[PDB]
Order: structure tokens, then C-alpha cells, then sequence
């Protein structure tokens, strides 16, 4: 919050508006996520895929 | 005259009749040691042998 002051000689502020309390917020939200997919056959890993890791 | 008895039930015994079979001798005689475990994941789908 923020506030403002007044400069008056005798300190009586009759008839003058005071501070207003206003609350604000900051929003955070999730988004799309990252996906990596692969596929392979059976004989492909049986006779053709080595050092898979 | 007619009786038409439906007291009995047509049951099927839990037994299996014998079937037919055949002999496997050609696989035993043909050579199997040269090709045994020669195709793997680091060779592909083909292996070769040299000629005299």
C-alpha cells in the first residue's frame, strides 16, 4: 500500500478527502507442458537397436 | 402311448479324445551350430559366411 500526506497550518482537515484503501493482486498461472515421445517395433529392438540408453 | 420324459439332462463328460501327431526329425539332423546365436542387435537381419 501507499499513502499521501497533507500540509496544513493548524492541522484541522475538515472538508478534505482522506486516503483510500485499494488492494491489488498479482496472478500466476500454469501453462502448456513439454512432452517428448518415441516408439519402435519389436524386431527393431531385437536385431537393430543396441546401446539404447 | 407317448411319455415324453424331460427329466434327463444331456451332459458332456469332461474328457478329451486322442488326436493326431507327426514326427520331427529333419530339424534335428540339419546343421544348427554354425548359425547358433549369430544374428543379434548389432548385425541386422543378415549374416554371411566365406566360401572355399
Amino acid at each position: 500500500h501507499q499513502f499521501s500526506s497533507l500540509r496544513t497550518p493548524t492541522g484541522d482537515i475538515s472538508g478534505q478527502n482522506k486516503n483510500n484503501l485499494i488492494s491489488g493482486k498479482a496472478t500466476g498461472r500454469v501453462g502448456n507442458y513439454i512432452t517428448v515421445a518415441v516408439e519402435y517395433q519389436q524386431l527393431e529392438e531385437a536385431i537393430k537397436l543396441n546401446q539404447l540408453e | 402311448p407317448n411319455n415324453l420324459d424331460s427329466n434327463v439332462s444331456q451332459i458332456v463328460l469332461k474328457k478329451f479324445l486322442p488326436g493326431f501327431m507327426s514326427d520331427l526329425v529333419l530339424a534335428k539332423t540339419v546343421d544348427r551350430q554354425l548359425l547358433a546365436g549369430e544374428i543379434n542387435s548389432s548385425t541386422g537381419d543378415s549374416v554371411s559366411f566365406k566360401r572355399p
